[PDB]
């Protein structure tokens, strides 16, 4: 989850 | 007469939406005059996702490893630089829409209006508040990230946000428009977290307000208590345990006052919780429990 | 309009009154009849009144040793006999303005006029309440022994106060018309003393409500609160501090609306505590937050 | 002990109580000997409204428009007189129960027992204070009119206030018995004002002394000591008693404040004995005594 | 305006202050013109504290099992010689520094300042006063001893404690400058508890004065008015002035509490402007007015 | 072993305290390298007292209107200049004593050491909390303006108080050492007055620590409880008032554990308020009502 | 060591535990001597039950109609006799397992066991508390209506309950064995329903000892607190609000005296609350604020 | 409120 | 409502 | 402690 | 009061 879309 | 969340009206900032490519990858920017601000992250291939360098991958990036266009009417990029988390990128024109424009930096509590873009194309505005933790609460699908929010502030354009990423939470973090991220994050796939909420007070107040404008104010009007509620108080500042019965006995005063023994209740419920503030009942500053009812009943009609 | 505290026309009660003197001792006598009351230890001396002995120290005495007195005319006392801590002497008499009268016993909360006399004569007379520890709080000089409490209703004089001594505290003890003490209290100067008094709830909404005929009703309003004293049930159910610079923030539509900010605060405040019971607040109910003052005048 | 306004004994008064009716209003009226007096509005119906012309009133009404009414026989009205405020009516039949009686102009500052009848009959007593703004702040409801304020003094009622009217806020006024009223009012029914009344200081300090001689006595002076009573005083508390050149030293200091070392003992010799209920003395509790009066003397 | 409890500036004692060490065991020491003072038993290990022979458990040791450093600076010891619980060591060098500076012997009840030295150095100056008892309640710590303590008259330093040990009480008591110790105590880790500590009385008083002096008159059982002085207070908050036949009236309440009028009046006149605070008359806490000088005796025959 | 409120050595700070006179009127400053800072209030008279033109009194001195003065060793002003609230005055030397030091601007919560001077010269030293609201609680008398407040950053002297003013509360303004006020306050004599206070808390901790170190730790062992305070957490929370009788009925066990009853209670009194948090007594995790006290004993000796 | 909930042996018990039957209807009996206990009811079919008329039931049948079977045995019934609602069947045997035995009425907030068993014979064993609502709660199955709940000591079997039916709620009533219902429950299937029941705090306290002496011992120490659970109660004494920076900042302090900082503010926390009690922290009273965590560090 | 009575 | 039982 | 009165 | 020393 930490995901820079 | 009504009250819904409202957005500014994304007209002049629409005029500003392009997106940028790096050969694969796709953001949306934000042409304005000759410069295109742009997440820093469009440099990168979803190999690099992991904990990037980045100025490493942009010193490898030529001056046109960047193709930015909107609509078409294609620009080329004549110069670019890194400035903290978004590229600059000077582009051969200038947005012949560019409004008057700000790059403040919004504070925890401030909402402001965003605009879901894909592919530098509008598609959707909503409002949004910058939670105390420093996250925001939006709607944000792949290849959105560039995607901006502004305010609207007399004839100017306020930019105050533009989109990064989004913690496994499910919300989303951001920097202001100078490239310095809303908080701690940064823009790498390493699982981080967000601080502990909160909730806004002043914006529950302004929003309560909005609800007496609207002709909701029962809340103000406020109370009536339970008969346990009551005693515990009673118990705490030694006054007798009301009963059933005695709220009988009141009765009659409770009927021709018009105002029912438990709401009477709420208010002797805390006249000694806080005060007769400076005050006085019946030219008195203490409480008087040395009158029956119906010694009351009995000196008036 | 109005609201004083008030006491019975004592004029029925005022001629009962005797003068009761035993020695160079003499309270006040509640004649009724042919038979007038008193506290006992009017038998008593200074140097008595110890631990004394009552009816070792009654009929040592007898009939000639009581000076009853109707102001004027001496009544004479045919039969003495103890009854608790009273004395019913007997008289030559039935006392001509006896009036339709009846002996209670008063319940805490209830209230009654004393008519306070001293030697056998009308001093004045004022409202007490039986607080709920049994004492009462009036003014009792020395010599006011026998002094009554009443209440009046048509045309039945109620007696069920006849008053004894005075707790250490500075309250009053006194005993019904039987004789019987009200609490725990002997006759008797002891180390004795008033129970842990606690105030009479229905007798204060009674006032209340009494407040608001004359039309004093400000209380009943929503009451509002202070700055630090809203943090302070913030913090429970996790809101940001309120400050000072949010407050002349929220001014606009305190203005606009005419509420104060801390009166609006108050209202968010119970909200919070006591709950919503189920009304809605603009068609919601969790209170909204991501709106903030100003997306409120705009949208006005 | 105690202390509580309590009222005249009301006795002597309340045989005196008949009721008044002009027609279409019944009110109160004091019963004395053959003269009953009352209000002088008892004759009006309501369009005497704001505005009422008095003096010509009758030879509308001549005599037996009059009730009058007591116990429940009656009193034929057998003449009637316009006694400034109020009427004089002279009537057939005397009043066995007439009490010896003044007639005074009492003046503000001072109180009088008000007996509030309605319809002839008493229900309450009560103190009243005329207010240095020539109101006093009772408990009237519509009936009252006619109740009279009297005092006593010796056997002989005195009396000092027929009740007339209720200003804006809540308080009332009305006359004595000689008929001039009671302030700047007038029986009218037009707004009228009410001065600005000022603290009856002779009371609050009778109140006060009142308050000391039960014994609630903690303000002031009582106070100054010599230097033995305090270093004895002293290694009661552990104080190491002081020497004369102990003062001498806190001379200059002494000097500056103009308080007496002697009386410094005095004051802080209270607070070894009764604390300090807790209160800052430079914000501590605790007296200090790591500073020398040299270095107080230094640092001032 | 102000108090608060202040200290002479450490200045012309901080440069006296050196570093007394003999093999692990370092403390303070006093370095007036060519001699350090400090207590002896620096001449000690910790495992002869509690019964050391001090006169011959000196020697054994000598002038150069003394390195006494002030600063960086050594100097020669060329010569010890215990002095009564100090040790008089002689360098071979005057302090350049040492002030117009005597010994004394305080007496209890006069307060001193305190340089807190560890290892040579000053760590901070706080004041102390020297209870009757003989103790002082300092906060030293353990390598602190040989802290002194001084007092300044315009020029010249005045020393009256070195400091030794610390009783189990949690107080400390220390020695004059020369080694005389104060009160019965010897530095000989053992029975030694405090006898019991009396207040200082004038020190009380003063500090009463100091408060005056600041606002803090609450405390104060005094004063009188004149029917003039308080006709005056008794204005400015609307009453009656007291004419003088009021003074009259009152006599008889006068005379039955031995109370002349005036001292209620001063008495008054006072808690009218200051108030009750927390306190009742006659269970009230606003100011009755509605009984005359009659009704009181009336009542209270 | 102690605890005392201690003030950093003055000793480097002394050496740097001179006096400035502008004809007559005599402040004390701050001798730095060969600059001299101090209140610019000192070019007055106590007739622009009121409510001062600073920017013009100041423009119509001269170069040497200045008297600075150092013990004696009289400085004379080469330059001259007002910075903030300050005058900078540089002078013809340069303090052969100034230390290492720094311009720090302190935190409200923060401590720093003063050093009250009188005409340049030393007298007091006492230590000193910046309020939360601005002031500060020190010993202040006339003719003391330009005294000091200091911390000492290990061998760094850091500046971080001058002092200017007092307001009418009895408190004390000043500025940081750059002329910048702590506070809303002004230097000009128009009755100011100082925010509402409040506790600082992590002062009060440290603090309560500083009493653990000393051996105070009761305030640990936390509470006991009185009967009708518990019976008041009984009620609310639906238990049985506890009586009398039954503390009694328990005894037995609360002689045998050692625990006697209210302080059990105090126990129960919120096991309850605050749960029992993922743990569990006697395997449970909800509290157990269904064993009476025989129960108990019963079940083992 | 060791608590757990435990049964009395019920051997004693279960020899008394005879079945009735009365029709298609049977019950659990509790034979004694000569006699036999047993609710009434069991003189009912589904069918009835409604507000059945007992007595109009009882003696509609007689002697015949009841079959009570000590296992084994067949018992013979002698006269039948209603008591309250119960049965007291009278039987041509004494049950030779009789116990030393007596019928108490137990008090809310006791304890007994429960033998409970259907058709006659002894199912299983546990032990019940009576809930100061007066139900109870246990495992009933329908057919159980005889069992019966007891205490022994030494040896004398002590009955307080026989159990006739379980409320909608899922509580069980029943009676003692006079028959009177234990609560305002009448046995009759109607909309009635158990109180509003209160934790039995005696029994809480009893137990927490039991943790304590099986060392579970926890809770006994001073609890901690949270950090918006603290400024919570900062606000009120007047407070900054404490802070995460704040926190880590105390850590040093923490560490050296091996105290949480959330665990020193809990104390900090009563130390406003409750008071300081006479006393003295660090010689003081009110709580020192002017020394910074660091100020303590260098002094130390 | 200015009023008899 | 209640079940005998 | 108490008066009889 | 405001009273810059």
């Amino acid at each position: 989850x930490a995901v820079l879309x | 007469s009504g009250f819904r969340k409202m957005a500014f009206p994304s007209g002049k900032v629409e005029g500003c939406m392009v997106q940028v490519t790096c050969g694969t990858t796709t953001l949306n920017g934000l042409w304005l005059d000759d410069t295109v601000y742009c997440p820093r992250h469009v440099i990168c291939t979803a190999e690099d996702m992991l904990n990037p360098n980045y100025e490493d991958l942009l010193i490898r990036k030529s001056n046109h490893s960047f193709l930015v266009q909107a609509g078409n009417v294609q620009l080329r990029v004549i110069g670019h630089s890194m400035q903290n988390c978004l590229l600059r990128l000077k582009v051969d024109t200038s947005n012949p829409k560019t409004p008057k424009y700000k790059f403040v930096r919004i504070q925890p509590g401030q909402t402001f209006s965003v605009l879901a873009c894909y592919n530098g194309s509008p598609s959707g505005v909503y409002q949004c508040a910058m939670r105390p933790n420093h996250t925001i609460k939006g709607s944000f699908l792949n290849g959105s990230c560039g995607s901006v929010g502004f305010n609207i502030d007399y004839d100017c354009v306020s930019f105050c946000y533009m989109h990064h990423m989004e913690l496994p939470t499910g919300v989303h973090a951001g920097t202001d428009l100078e490239g310095k991220f809303y908080g701690p994050f940064v823009d790498r796939q390493t699982a981080q977290a967000a601080g502990t909420d909160t909730t806004i007070t002043l914006n529950v107040l302004a929003w309560l307000y909005a609800a007496v404008i609207n002709g909701d104010r029962w809340f103000l009007n406020r109370f009536t208590t339970t008969l346990n509620d009551f005693n515990l108080v009673a118990m705490k500042y030694n006054y007798e345990p009301l009963t059933q019965d005695h709220v009988d006995i009141l009765g009659p005063l409770s009927a021709q006052t018009g105002i029912a023994v438990l709401d009477m209740c709420a208010a002797l419920k805390e006249l000694l919780q806080n005060g007769m503030n400076g005050r006085t009942i019946l030219g008195s500053t203490i409480l008087e429990d040395e009158f029956t009812p119906f010694d009351v009943v009995r000196q008036c009609s």
